[PDB]
């Protein structure tokens, strides 16, 4: 009444004179003579109503705003149980707008002068209403949000941050296991603000628990993979960022991140989005692949002008990772780990498992793709060297079984012959002059490539891909295959079969034999 | 290429793009073989490397085409001159006008994405105001994708100054008005000018006394109220209260400036206070250099050292003392290694003096000495009397309940307020050490545990109750100190596991394994998972009822206990998933005894998939010792990964 009666002009002023007498005589009551503390019955029915008061200032009229936040700031520094925080954790759940917002920080400025550890105790209100009942998920995601805003305040630190001293980015620095929970909140307003603040909120200084860790990774890649699924390419960032971040922790944390991340995409839920099997449009499909080889370059190069064209060098570790899931995934029984390449007689012992293998192949594309990934990291492809010689035999047993005059008939077998060849080369397991071999695989009847795939089998057979035959460059800082310090490497042998093939097929393949010259 | 003209290459391939007589397959070979190239040498060929995957890339997705993996790679680091050769290989590639609605809408969407994985915000603008970009689209979705993307890094603006609605019409509005500035007021020179204009307005009245939240200890209440001038005395006051409070909420450069202003105030008229404040800056200096200078593992700036080694030999009986700032010296210097000091180069009378002193020279010389077989001893000793002392009781009484009746020189609270702290892991892990071994005298495996004595005196004296209090703190604070410590998460496991507390004790093993190994990827070294760990979660698994949890366990040993495990499998009161993890029994014996168990019970499902699972060419006792032992681990790899999702 008084406030509202506070804006006959005479008792309007009398009414805001009365309010200007009535803030500064409570502040005089609240805290003086600092023997037992001065006792307010009206701030004592004020703290049954400092969340009314707080939405009355929340509400941030003409000078209601004014007297009304200097009465909160007078009320929590009254209360003995100190409702500051309440008050702050209720503007916070509440505050609509960044002055709304500024609301709480003027409150804590008012307060932080007179009251400590605030903050925490604001957000620690908050969270407990959240995931009760209370603070339903509209304040819930507002107060996410809102902790978001003031931790990122914080971050982009001016004058406003150092004088307050609030250290919100810091504050929530300690309550990532609540907003992980809320990461697998339904409400995807919850789920993606929880996203937003873990994402930028920074990680404990000390380190993550393997507990905090995974269930951090866990929450993220579930953010991750649900609005993957809901919103699309662009709606992954805060899960990125914070699975990003949790890979940058530790390499435990780095691992775990694309071990959940791998999992959950290879699973049979999230995998429409990739042109997995069991119509959807294929733009879509190669924007998600996109968006997560993006993710998964981000946290696999190694952070940290190298001149202006150049790129970071993918980590040969994460690499390396990403080939034993991808072969813990793909083909799990490992009969055959050892990373050599063992005789072509052995082929017909494991048909259903190189089968099994290439029926996974066709069913996700997306198996691909992470083989030209972990390619890109050379000694990361000898791990692979399982699942290359497991497409190289079904391949080699469909063009047995091919009755076809051409190729063309089989076009996803030629592709992935084609592709294999590719990764396979390109992670430098292949000579140059035995890599140029997949151009010519269309215009080849199915025995020619048969036999072109046997000698890359022989040539795989004579050098496998072994790691230590990886000399680290530490010029560059990448692993370099020497071919020529093989011995043979140039496939001195494997060209000959290519050779002939090229001379039968002279009428289509004479403007071809430049990809396979020596040099 | 052999001629090396690869700038007229990479115009074909542009050139190319708009007829796609090229073949892919070639231009993903002539890729690889630039990129090979620069790898070797001729750092160059780093532009043209890029340059060929750009215009690769772009015909890619005008013949509607993934992404490549090095596009990626070479926007790891977007660059101007990357992203607008991008750009223009776009705009040149694409054929406007001509191009169809496929070409157009493929191609605006690879502009979309490419948008898309910018960290900086500019290259999206500059991405978004290249002219095919713009062209592409449509004339609603580009203010949609920079709004979307304005609010992925939005600017927040916050009102630091709380708010004040100071309308000066009566004295009584000012002096409470100004007494709202003084409070909300964090800088020194603004207090000083508020309280003289305070003092210039009135007659008499103090001004120290304003704000009840203000607040100095009583060591020094009698030394500061004895100031003859009024105003000096309260603008001391203020600055003390608003330092301490400043330090208390972290507020490092405020309390600074304000102690600086004081610390330039008294030393004109007070040498006891200017010692007192010499003192403070001290306890200041330590406390923000541990806080924000500290915090990664860099060593003090050596002049707050000496500042600390003056302080502990200062011997002034005049001037007031705070116990705490000897605490945060000894602690100061325990955290950085200065066992050299504190064990040679303290003097003798500290030592019988402060309790804290004496305490971290015995702490200092246990640790310094631990590669001595024997020379550890004589201290580890001196130390383990020192603590058994401090957590014994004279004379139903109980040592936290009445926290006095104590033999040793500090009380248990005190104690364990120093060790909090401690943050230097040596120190820390001697100490769980020393009370892990005081905890078992009248079990749980913590490192250095045959330096101390197993036979005590005066058992009896010795209040159990207040050292598993200050174990347990203990055990869970170093947890707090370094989540990823692997062998203070055994250490709560065997904890849980003493206490019953299976469940826990099961996540502790898992989250020690997890840092053993890296969360269950390697095979968790042995020394961890040891025979009495994996024992202890085995039993854990059997008191939970998670018996084939036990069976998966129990082949986890060296010698795989089949009687533990043949017992956990015979129990049907399971809350493990009993055929679910079957997979996870590299051992045929216990599938084996699995068959049998599922045969005579009539139970032809399980049986069958018992049986199936025996059946596997990997898990035959005839594999050449390799296959098998690969698949031992991975078991235990997955197995463990499988408690993990169960347990954390």
């Amino acid at each position: 009444f008084l406030v509202d009666t506070a804006m006959p002009d005479t008792v309007r002023e009398a009414c805001d004179r009365l309010i200007q007498l009535l803030l500064l005589h409570l502040q005089k009551l609240v805290h003086h003579r600092g023997p037992p503390p001065r006792l307010v019955p009206f701030l004592d029915a004020l703290k049954n109503h400092v969340g009314e008061l707080c939405g009355e200032t929340l509400r941030l009229e003409r000078k209601r705003f004014l007297w009304q936040h200097q009465l909160l700031g007078l009320l929590s520094v009254y209360t003995r149980p100190s409702c500051g925080p309440e008050a702050l954790g209720h503007l916070l759940s509440r505050a609509r707008s960044p002055e709304e917002l500024s609301l709480a920080t003027q409150l804590y400025a008012g307060l932080v002068v007179s009251l400590s550890g605030l903050l925490p105790l604001a957000f620690r209100s908050c969270l407990a209403r959240v995931h009760a009942g209370t603070l339903q998920p509209p304040f819930t995601a507002r107060f996410l949000r809102n902790l978001a805003l003031l931790v990122g305040w914080e971050q982009q630190g001016g004058e406003g941050p150092a004088a307050l001293g609030a250290h919100f980015g810091e504050s929530a620095s300690a309550h990532l296991s609540d907003l992980a929970p809320l990461l697998l909140h339904p409400e995807e307003e919850v789920a993606e603000a929880a996203a937003s603040l873990l994402a930028i909120c920074p990680f404990p200084s000390e380190a993550l628990s393997p507990s905090q860790l995974l269930g951090l990774v866990r929450a993220g890649v579930h953010r991750f993979f649900a609005s993957l699924r809901l919103h699309g390419p662009p709606g992954v960032a805060s899960a990125c960022q914070l699975l990003t971040r949790l890979s940058q922790t530790s390499p435990a944390g780095l691992k775990a991140v694309l071990q959940l991340l791998v999992e959950g995409a290879l699973h049979r839920g999230n995998t429409e989005l990739f042109g997995g099997q069991v119509s959807r449009n294929q733009q879509e499909v190669i924007y998600n692949t996109q968006s997560l080889l993006s993710l998964l370059v981000h946290c696999c190069s190694a952070p940290g002008c190298g001149e202006c064209w150049g790129a970071p060098i993918l980590s040969p570790e994460a690499a390396k990772a990403v080939a034993v899931t991808l072969v813990e995934s793909v083909c799990p029984d490992a009969a055959g780990a050892e990373l050599a390449w063992p005789p072509e007689e052995h082929a017909r012992a494991t048909v259903e498992r190189d089968l099994r293998i290439g029926r996974r192949f066709r069913e996700q594309p997306l198996l691909f793709e992470l083989l030209k990934l972990v390619a890109a990291a050379p000694p990361a492809l000898c791990y692979c060297s399982v699942l290359l010689r497991g497409l190289l035999a079904a391949l080699l047993g469909h063009w047995e079984a091919s009755r076809h005059p051409d190729t063309t008939h089989s076009p996803w077998h030629l592709e992935a012959s084609c592709t294999l060849v590719a990764v396979m080369a390109e992670g430098s397991l292949l000579p140059p002059a035995l890599g140029n071999m997949h151009e010519v695989f269309s215009q080849l009847a199915p025995f020619e490539v048969r036999l072109l795939l046997l000698s890359v089998w022989g040539f795989l057979r004579e050098h496998g891909p072994l790691p230590q035959k990886f000399i680290f460059q530490s010029e560059r800082g990448r692993f370099i295959r020497d071919f020529s310090r093989e011995g043979g490497g140039e496939g001195g042998p494997h060209l000959a079969v290519l050779h002939s093939v090229l001379h039968r097929n002279i009428d289509r393949l004479g403007l071809f034999s430049g990809r396979f010259q020596a040099p | 290429l052999r001629s090396g003209n690869y700038q007229e290459v990479i115009q074909i391939f542009i050139e190319d793009n708009l007829t796609l007589s090229l073949p892919v397959q070639f231009r993903q070979s002539v890729l690889r073989e630039l990129f090979k190239k620069a790898q070797q040498g001729n750092e160059a060929l780093d532009e043209i490397c890029f340059k060929v995957c750009a215009c690769n890339t772009v015909r890619d997705i005008l013949e509607g085409r993934t992404i490549s993996v090095q596009f990626n790679q070479l926007f790891l680091r977007p660059n101007k001159e990357k992203i607008d050769f991008l750009l223009e290989v776009c705009s040149r590639s694409v054929n406007l006008e001509k191009a169809s609605e496929s070409l157009k809408g493929n191609m605006a969407a690879f502009l979309k994405n490419v948008c898309l994985g910018l960290e900086d915000l500019q290259y999206v603008f500059m991405i978004s105001s290249h002219e095919l970009f713009i062209t592409l689209l449509k004339d609603e979705e580009r203010k949609l994708l920079v709004d979307q993307m304005r609010k992925r890094s939005p600017r927040v603006n916050l009102c630091i100054k709380p708010v004040t609605s100071f309308y000066p019409a009566s004295a009584s509005v000012n002096i409470g008005q100004l007494e709202h500035q003084l409070i909300l007021s964090v800088d020194p020179w603004r207090i000083r000018q508020i309280l003289i204009e305070l003092h210039g307005m009135t007659s008499e009245r103090q001004f120290w006394t304003v704000s009840n939240k203000w607040e100095v200890p009583s060591v020094y209440s009698g030394v500061i109220l004895g100031i003859k001038d009024n105003l000096t005395r309260d603008l001391v006051y203020i600055l003390m209260a608003k330092g301490l409070h400043c330090s208390t909420v972290k507020d490092f450069s405020h309390a600074k400036q304000l102690f600086a202003a004081c610390l330039e105030l008294v030393t004109e008229f007070s040498p006891k206070l200017r010692q007192v404040m010499l003192n403070e800056m001290l306890l200041l200096d330590i406390h923000t250099h541990e806080a924000g200078t500290g915090q990664a593992g860099e060593r003090p700036p050596s002049d707050l050292i000496s500042r600390v080694r003056g302080y502990l030999e200062m011997r002034l009986p005049d001037i007031p003392l705070r116990q705490v700032i000897a605490e945060e010296c000894v602690a100061f210097m325990l955290n950085w290694r200065e066992n050299e000091y504190l064990t040679l180069q303290v003097p003798a009378f500290l030592l019988q003096s402060n309790p804290y002193v004496k305490l971290g020279q015995l702490l200092a010389a246990t640790c310094k000495e631990l590669p001595g077989p024997k020379e550890s001893r004589r201290t580890a000793k001196d130390l383990w009397e020192v603590v058994v002392q401090i957590c014994s009781v004279s004379s139903r009484v109980s040592l936290i309940k009445q926290r006095e009746s104590t033999l040793g020189i500090m009380y248990r609270s005190e104690l364990l307020s120093f060790i909090k702290k401690l943050r230097e892991p040596l120190v820390l892990t001697i100490i769980l050490s020393l009370f892990v071994k005081l905890h078992n005298v009248r079990d749980i495996t913590a490192e250095h545990i045959s330096i101390w004595p197993s036979s005590i005196p005066n058992l009896q004296s010795v209040d159990f109750e207040a050292v598993a209090i200050t174990v347990k703190e203990l055990v869970r604070y170093t947890l707090s100190i370094n989540p990823n410590n692997h062998s203070w998460l055994i250490i709560q496991a065997d904890i849980y596991f003493a206490t019953n507390q299976y469940s826990a004790a099961l996540h502790y093993y898992l989250q020690a394994g997890a840092v053993c190994s890296d969360f269950f990827n390697k095979a968790v070294p042995p020394d961890v998972y040891t025979d009495q760990v994996i024992k202890r979660m085995i039993k854990c698994c059997s008191l939970l009822n998670c018996h084939t949890q036990v069976a998966i366990l129990c082949q986890f040993l060296r010698e795989i206990d089949y009687k533990t495990a043949f017992k956990s499998l015979q129990e049907q009161n399971s809350h493990d998933a009993m055929d679910s993890y079957y997979d996870y029994i590299w051992d045929v014996t216990i599938l084996e005894y699995l068959t049998y168990l599922h045969h005579k019970r009539g139970e032809t499902d399980k049986r069958q998939i018992a049986i199936k699972a025996i059946g596997q060419t990997e898990l035959n006792a005839s594999n050449p010792e390799e296959v098998l032992q690969l698949a031992a681990q991975r078991r235990k790899k997955k197995f463990l990964q499988a408690m993990a999702k169960l347990y954390f």
